């Protein structure tokens, strides 16, 4: 996951 | 589609919301949103949500790490142009  | 805008406190501020691609289809979909952080405070963003464009930059082929370059580069704005089934 890419955490924004 | 519909428009969510969340505003940084700091630039350097996230949004609290995890990203993620997917094998089968197209697209930069929410896989959580973290417990008092910018989106959730907001309230409007569910997971499966997805992120079609931000700040006018196309995602709807994109990728999530584009999507985090895009929402770091703001001052402040981050909108949000998505989408929901």
């Amino acid at each position: 996951v890419t955490l924004v | 589609s519909f428009h969510v805008i969340l505003n940084k406190s700091s630039p350097e501020e996230q949004l609290g919301i995890k990203l993620v691609r997917r094998v089968d289809e197209p697209g930069v979909f929410i896989f959580n949103v973290l417990n008092g952080g910018v989106a959730d405070r907001h309230g409007q963003l569910e997971e499966n949500d997805r992120v079609l464009a931000i700040n006018g930059h196309d995602l709807r082929f994109g990728s999530p790490e584009s999507a985090a370059h895009l929402i770091q580069a703001s001052e402040r704005r981050v909108h949000l142009v998505v989408s929901r089934q």
